[PDB]
């Protein structure tokens, strides 16, 4: 019962029982009542002050071990907070950034059509002020026209928490789809071509898409092979279904009258 | 028939179907147009 | 935004994340219709401790997606948590199915008595008898009389007439029912002698029941034995009247038959207006 | 008193005439088809709801002193019509009461008293056969009710009276309606009703509460059959999400009820407008257009109405992330001066490469952009501000070289003209390839087998849809 | 064969002799006169006694018919 | 309510039911004298 | 009361279909 609001918080946080702590807060606070209603009673609404911010230190210790099933389990029960009817619930400090993090998590695993659509709930903070929601868009933007290498030279530039567990898989996403255009019919190029393209003066980068792409180097050279498939056709096939389609012309003209 | 989505709503005769083609390029058409053959 | 609270894995978290399905249920349809899979798992789980009440919001689930088999189905793995809930627009929608299912499935059960039949749940008569107590509440037992022929189930029809006691002319009435609108002539002489048991265990024997039953059930002895009750009361006003009925409705051999189970004053009076000899003299004088 | 207590004789007896015999005429039609040929959608149903809409809200709003519609309350207030002696007693009712107030002052109602000039109506021996008579003459005195605009202990009557309305709209849906189905005119009931009831509840707190009983209303609807009910139901329970400027849309998304299959030519037209934001939004922009531009041509018969401008002016906009654009202020209007400002200048900057022309105009014109509801256009338009001249470029050249794209495209840098060039074919823009080798971008083929293979996958809706024309004739074609 | 299908309408419905004049109201009206004679029997057994004037509004035109 | 809460339980059942079962008697009749002058067209036309 | 209305619509509704398959016949008769 009200179990260490910043208990390891502030300094480190290496805990695994602290994490049954949480398990047992969880425990708790779902088990007292419950949130469903909500009509008045900022009394009945303490305990809801204390489900977000349970919520959102759970929020960072997730982040803080990289658990993904986890990670949006504790935001949608966050924005299920946010989606509170009878919302007079004074402005948690770290609102923005929270959903700084989903706005990124969810422009990292390519919900792009999901991504426009969450950002109808933003009335005008997006404009005036909030660096940590400002940043994504201006990141998605960047993805817009052809921009490319504007993501990456603001890779040095987070005014948030280090967000590197997003995009490191933001980039990779990126980096794939790039190799997906490469994988097709351009057939060989040198690694300076990988390193203007793709990035990076040697590291073991080229070790990396050795072994999960292609792209073996031979007399200073590399090779794609041609992933344009034979295109198998007969362009008479329809002849049964046009055949049934003439069917149901005369059926339709006969038997129902 | 109120629908509850209503509640805003040759001098230009046939302007625009000449305006979304050619807008302002020195209309003229001699300065240009008429006047390439000094390069030449 | 409960699903993320489906998806831990501790029972005293379910149970609270289930109150809150059928909370809300009628007013956040279609988000449950992709955590389907996940109910019908925490259903087939002996070891879950509320799987019956997954069952229930499966079925108000899949009676928003129109699937209206699936809430039968898990209707049946409801449990009495399904029929101890009866005030609602839901509930009575499909009962309405299960009842349809059921009558076209004794019909059919009908045409193959010798085995072959199917496993028949036993909530759809535990609904039977919980609307014959809404007729206990109502005094209207022409509602529940009405299933209880259609169901082809006769105990029923012999408990519904074997009820708290109000006339045994609403049974006569029934009967009438049996002269208009009865369709088949297998089953209706079983609902037509099941009357006669009643009217046995009844004081006063009718007219238009012998008119209408004997003559369609040709039992000779049956007619043979309440007359000689109509005698052994001293009752010569109405076996008089309906030896004459009998004489104009009934055909040849039958009261051949019946005059056999006579002899098996007042016998030789119905001798004679039996052969019904004076009734055809007094019709050749008009 | 002598200019305007002189002509205070001419408003009333006309309108105490012919508007008097608009309901006479309509409720005895709608008693005739609802006794005899019960299918009874053909009938001045369909003229009074037009004119309901139209006439009789621009007829009277106040209740027309020297009793013209000040009279309608006191006629109505006693009306059992219950037996046949009780119908011909009210039919001397008829008689009298309208003599009464044709000639003299009854019963005037100082607007506060109209509801207790609606409990009579609803007691003295009311019937509940003539559910249409209920359910028409109780939702008609409700829109002098509504739009007398003053909105002050009004909207609480307001408040009650639809409740009224509603218990007896209910308790009829389960008391079981014999061959009438009021549902005809219990949905557009139910619309006018829920278009004021959502203003109420714009004046006070959410409207969550008539969707936690529109879906409840939605649930009887057409689980019993469908009659339009599951056409109007739909559009009104998708305007409130859509007006909450909440998330909303993925509760649209997966909203599988997408069959009204019928609506009159008049429900699907804004049906198509609302599901064509939808898809918009989603960024599927192909799709949308096509429904947009179905929606717009589909009811168009008004006269300058401005939901017609409404989506004529959200069907510009996915056209500029598309890149097309047609003449759009030909229909010029008193109040289209208004808005065709920002939007034509809008598309002048995009045809043109000028970019601080475009950010100026945001600024000079974003506050209508606010009265509009599209602040989007901004984040998601700056992509076909590149993209719409490489669609220009590869529609007009056949096999270009990129070093010459890029100062076509004044981009000054034949490395990232790749990358355009690649995210436009990526996403579909042109259908074109590239040939990395030595710097070549080529078009398509030419003209394809669309001579020979293609037309038979047009010709067979047409025939299908045609043929359902002719069926839809003989199927409805002979009443006597 | 045809009449006997005919004519045996009367013998299924003589109950509820309403559905008779109209399920008989276009078999009196066939190109054949054997189908039109035992539609014409039809409201004859079916009907038995009533004073229908629905069978005998049927009956005025068969017994102007042009076959004997 | 003795027959308050069965005219919603016992007899809203049955009401309920008959309701479309007069609908589609209703809609076949409007059917069937369509396809009676149908007929007897084709009649007028062959006896003539 | 209702189960007789029931009954009686249940019977009308099958009668008026075997006698709307009758002019389907004959309609398709005279065109022969």
């Amino acid at each position: 019962m009200y179990e260490q609001l910043k208990g390891e918080w502030n300094r480190k946080s290496p805990n695994l029982s602290k994490c049954g702590e949480e398990l047992g807060r969880l425990k708790l606070v779902l088990l007292e009542l419950n949130f469903l209603p909500t009509t008045g009673t900022k009394l009945t609404k303490q305990q809801l002050i204390l489900a977000r911010d349970i919520l959102e230190i759970g929020a960072q210790w997730s982040i803080l071990r990289k658990d993904i099933p986890s990670f949006e389990r504790y935001m949608a029960q966050l924005k299920c907070y946010y989606f509170d009817y009878k919302e007079q619930l004074p402005e948690s400090a770290y609102m923005h950034q929270l959903l700084g993090l989903n706005l990124l998590f969810l422009l990292s695993q390519n919900r792009v059509a999901e991504f426009h659509t969450e950002l109808e709930r933003l009335p005008a903070k997006d404009i005036q002020t909030n660096v940590y929601i400002k940043h994504p868009v201006s990141l998605e933007q960047y993805l817009m026209e052809g921009s490319y290498n504007k993501v990456f030279l603001a890779k040095g530039n987070i005014p948030a928490e280090s967000y590197t567990f997003f995009i490191d898989i933001l980039l990779d996403t990126i980096r794939d789809e790039i190799a997906g255009c490469i994988e097709k019919a351009y057939e060989k190029i040198l690694f300076t071509e990988a390193t203007r393209i793709l990035f990076f003066n040697t590291p073991k980068k080229m070790t990396d898409y050795a072994k999960k792409r292609g792209w073996v180097l031979g007399p200073n050279n590399y090779y794609s092979f041609a992933s344009q498939q034979q295109k198998p056709e007969d362009t008479t096939i329809p002849s049964t279904e046009l055949a049934k389609q003439v069917i149901e012309y005369a059926r339709q003209l006969e038997m129902i009258v | 028939m109120s629908e509850k989505k209503q509640p805003v709503d040759e001098d230009n005769w046939d302007d625009d179907n000449v305006e979304d083609d050619f807008s302002n390029q020195l209309r003229a058409e001699l300065e240009k147009h008429g006047y390439k053959m000094e390069t030449s | 935004g409960i699903i993320s609270l489906l998806d831990e894995d501790e029972p005293q978290l379910k149970e609270f994340a289930l109150h809150k399905l059928n909370a809300v249920v009628n007013d956040f349809w279609a988000e449950i219709s992709e955590s389907v899979d996940k109910i019908e798992v925490l259903y087939e789980d002996e070891g879950f401790r509320s799987r019956q009440f997954a069952a229930l919001v499966a079925s108000k689930v899949f009676y928003h997606l129109g699937a209206f088999e699936e809430s039968l189905n898990y209707a049946l793995g409801a449990g009495d948590l399904f029929n101890v809930n009866d005030n609602s627009e839901y509930v009575e929608t499909i009962i309405a199915k299960c009842i349809d299912h059921y009558t076209k499935q004794c019909v059919e059960n009908a045409d193959l008595p010798e085995g072959e039949k199917k496993p028949i749940d036993q909530r759809l008569e535990g609904i039977v008898n919980k609307m014959f107590q809404r007729c206990l509440d109502d005094h209207k037992y022409k509602q529940a009389i009405g299933i209880a022929l259609e169901t082809r189930r006769l105990d029923v029809f012999e408990k519904t007439i074997l009820e708290s006691n109000d006339v045994p002319g609403m049974l006569a009435y029934s009967l009438k029912l049996c002269m208009s609108l009865m369709q088949n002539k297998q089953f209706r002489n079983k609902v037509l002698r099941v009357l006669v048991k009643i009217y046995m265990n009844l004081e006063k024997p009718d007219f238009i029941n012998v008119c209408q039953c004997l003559i369609f059930l040709d039992d000779p002895q049956a007619v043979s034995d309440i007359l000689e009750k109509l005698v052994k009361e001293d009752n010569l006003l109405m076996a008089y009247q309906i030896c004459f009925d009998l004489y104009e409705s009934a055909s040849q051999q039958f009261l051949s038959s019946v005059i056999q189970n006579l002899r098996t004053d007042q016998t030789l009076k119905m001798i004679k207006i039996l052969s019904g000899e004076m009734a055809i003299e007094l019709h050749l004088q008009f | 008193p002598p200019g305007g207590g002189e002509q205070e004789p001419p408003p009333p007896p006309a309108p105490q005439d012919v508007e008097m015999k608009e309901e006479a005429a309509t409720g005895g039609g709608s008693t005739g088809e609802a006794d005899g040929k019960t299918a009874a959608a053909a009938a001045e149903h369909s003229q009074r709801e037009l004119d309901t809409v139209t006439l009789e809200d621009i007829k009277e709003h106040v209740k027309q002193l020297e009793k013209a519609v000040s009279g309608k309350e006191p006629r109505f207030v006693l009306r059992a019509l219950r037996m046949l002696p009780s119908t011909s007693r009210r039919l001397n009712h008829y008689v009298l009461y309208k003599a009464v107030q044709g000639f003299f002052t009854s019963n005037n109602a100082t607007r506060d008293f109209l509801l207790p000039f609606l409990e009579e109506p609803m007691d003295t021996e009311a019937d509940l056969q003539f559910r249409p008579r209920t359910g028409k003459a109780a939702s008609t005195p409700l829109l002098p009710e509504v739009e007398a605009y003053l909105q002050l202990l009004v909207v609480i009557f307001m408040m009650n009276s639809k409740r009224y309305k509603e218990a007896q709209k209910i308790s009829d849906d389960l008391m079981q309606k014999i061959s009438t189905q009021n549902r005809r005119a219990l949905d557009l009931v139910a619309a006018k009703c829920y278009y004021y009831h959502a203003r109420v509840y714009e004046f006070l707190d959410k409207l969550d509460v008539v969707r936690s009983f529109l879906h409840a209303r939605l649930r009887t609807a057409t689980l019993r059959h469908d009659a339009d009910g599951q056409a109007t139901l739909l559009n009104l329970l998708l305007r409130n999400y859509l007006h909450y400027s909440l998330y909303d849309q993925a509760e649209k998304l997966v909203s599988k009820s997408v069959f009204p299959e019928q609506a009159n030519n008049n429900e699907w037209a804004r049906y198509l407008y609302y599901t064509g934001r939808i898809k918009a939004i989603q960024l599927e922009y192909s799709e949308a257009r096509r429904t947009m531009t179905n929606a717009l041509r589909k009811a168009p018969q008004h006269t300058a109405v401005g939901f017609k401008q409404t989506v004529h002016k959200l069907l510009i906009v996915v056209e500029l992330l598309l890149g097309e654009i047609p003449d759009r202020l030909q229909f010029r209007q008193p109040s289209l001066k208004r808005s065709l400002m920002p939007y034509f200048l809008l598309t002048q900057a995009v045809r043109t490469g000028n970019l601080a022309k475009f950010n100026q105009v945001l600024d000079q014109f974003g506050e209508k952009f606010q009265a509009d509801g599209t602040y989007t256009l901004i984040i998601r338009l700056r992509h076909n501000v590149i993209k719409t001249g490489v669609r220009m470029i590869s529609l007009s050249y056949s096999r270009i070289s990129l070093a010459d794209i890029a100062q076509k495209l004044q981009l000054d840098s034949p490395e990232d003209a790749e990358f355009i060039v690649a995210k436009a074919i990526r996403d579909g823009v042109i259908e074109a390839s590239i040939n990395h080798e030595k710097g070549y971008v080529q078009s398509k083929e030419m003209i394809d087998i669309y001579s020979t293979r293609e037309p038979q996958l047009a010709f067979h809706q047409r025939i299908s849809f045609c043929l359902d024309i002719h069926n839809m004739s003989v199927k409805a074609m002979r009443f006597p | 064969v045809r009449r006997a299908a005919v004519e045996s309408l009367g013998f299924i419905l003589f109950r509820t002799p309403e559905q008779c004049p109209s399920v008989v109201s276009l078999l009196s009206e066939s190109y054949n006169p054997h189908v039109r004679y035992g539609a014409a029997m039809a409201l004859g057994i079916c009907c038995a006694g009533t004073g229908n004037k629905e069978a005998i509004n049927l009956l005025e035109p068969m017994t102007n018919d042009p076959v004997n | 309510l003795e027959e308050g809460k069965a005219g919603s339980g016992l007899r809203q059942y049955y009401l309920s039911k008959i309701e479309e079962l007069q609908l589609i008697v209703n809609d076949k009749s409007q059917n069937l004298r369509r396809l009676q002058a149908q007929r007897n067209e084709l009649n007028a036309k062959v006896r003539l | 009361d209702l189960y007789s209305r029931y009954k009686k619509l249940q019977q009308e509704l099958e009668f008026l279909e075997v006698q709307e398959e009758y002019i389907k016949d004959e309609q398709k008769n005279l065109k022969k």
